[PDB]
């Protein structure tokens, strides 16, 4: 009937079928698409109950309707009740994919020629949403998918915004100023911690608190320079540390890489590289190609978008923008 | 003459 699930009902209608569970907002499924004829991804997301909830998927659900690229996840389809009493629950439709780089990084290896590849198509992807002035704030391998053809795209668009930080979040990826970061630059950092994690197979900064993802930086980027309250004093008690070469840590790994890698990781936001800079570095000269590669149109334009708003109004909100994919209208 | 590189990768 339902086509119910696991443990609890999946309504997705005639137009999907076979539902098989993935895994993980809320479930994630892969069905059969009748339509197209073609494995699709759906994922059940049941929010309403919550202040952050309502926001994060009506952030994700703007802006991949907003957005399109090859190197992006788009929303295929959306599906939920004719009615807004009726509606609690919100299925997202995208396409299927294999993998994630995270699942990828694990019992797998990539050659030179594979890291570059998937630090050009992060990055490729990635100069787009940052031409529209949109932070995707949170960039995880975990968030990174892949086609069976060695094509990523992107995810996790919840906790975007345009160029409450402290809610629900692995904290590996974060920067030193997204400690305890409102750029573009922030975005870098993380691309930096999975171009590390590419070229070791392994958590560049590992641990996630204070104790270890800001203290193991520390064993290998080194003490700050004095551009650099409680984060300020802690780090100034610490003993003065040294920076380990790139090419210790990394000694097999391409001298390119290398240097691009240390120009994404440094300290400090400011000249911490830039999207297009990165492309256009040595490391990439085999792919990068700046005629082909999409840009944004217009920048996210603003007075849409100030999520202040009581859950009664995001409900509604969503409903308008569900509406352009129901079926009946 | 496929471009794109030819590998899968493969399984979650
Ligand atoms: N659109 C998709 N196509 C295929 N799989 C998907 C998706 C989405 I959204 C999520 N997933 C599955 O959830 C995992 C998240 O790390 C992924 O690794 C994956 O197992």
């Amino acid at each position: 009937g339902p086509e119910m699930v696991r443990g609890q009902v999946f309504d997705v209608g005639p137009r999907y079928t076979n539902l098989s569970y993935i895994g993980e907002y809320g479930m994630v499924c892969s069905a059969y698409d009748n339509v197209n004829k073609v494995r699709v991804a759906i994922k059940k997301i049941s929010p309403f109950e919550h202040q952050t909830y309502c926001q994060r998927t009506l952030r994700e659900i703007k802006i991949l309707l907003r957005f399109r690229h090859e190197n992006i996840i788009g929303i295929n389809d959306i599906i939920r009740a004719p009615t807004i009493e009726q509606m609690k629950d919100v299925y997202i439709v995208q396409d299927l994919m294999e993998t994630d780089l995270y699942k990828l990084l694990k019992t797998q290896h990539l050659s030179n020629d594979h890291i570059c590849y998937f630090l050009y198509q992060i990055l490729r992807g990635l100069k787009y949403i940052h031409s529209a002035n949109v932070l995707h704030r949170d960039l995880k391998p975990s968030n990174l998918l892949l086609n069976t053809t060695c094509d990523l795209k992107i995810c996790d668009f919840g906790l975007a915004r345009v160029a409450f930080l402290t809610e629900y979040v692995t904290r590996w990826y974060r920067a030193p100023e997204i400690m305890l970061g409102y750029t573009k630059s922030i975005d870098i950092w993380s691309v930096g911690c999975i171009l590390a994690e590419m070229l070791s197979n392994r958590p560049i900064f590992p641990g996630k608190h204070y104790l270890d993802q800001l203290n193991h930086i520390l064993g290998i980027l080194g003490s700050p320079s004095q551009e650099d309250l409680k984060a300020r004093n802690y780090l100034l008690s610490l003993p003065h540390k040294n920076k380990v070469p790139w090419n210790r840590l990394f000694p097999n790994a391409d001298s390119k890489a290398l240097d691009l890698l240390d120009k994404m990781l440094t300290f400090n936001p400011h000249k911490r590289i830039e999207v297009e800079q990165a492309l256009a570095h040595p490391y990439l000269e085999q792919y990068y190609d700046p005629s082909d590669e999409p840009i944004a149109e217009a920048p996210f334009k603003f007075d849409m978008e100030l999520d202040d708003l009581p859950k009664e109004k995001l409900k509604e909100l969503i409903f308008e923008e569900t509406a352009r994919f129901q079926p009946g209208y | 003459l496929v471009k794109k590189y030819i590998l899968a990768l493969w399984n979650e």
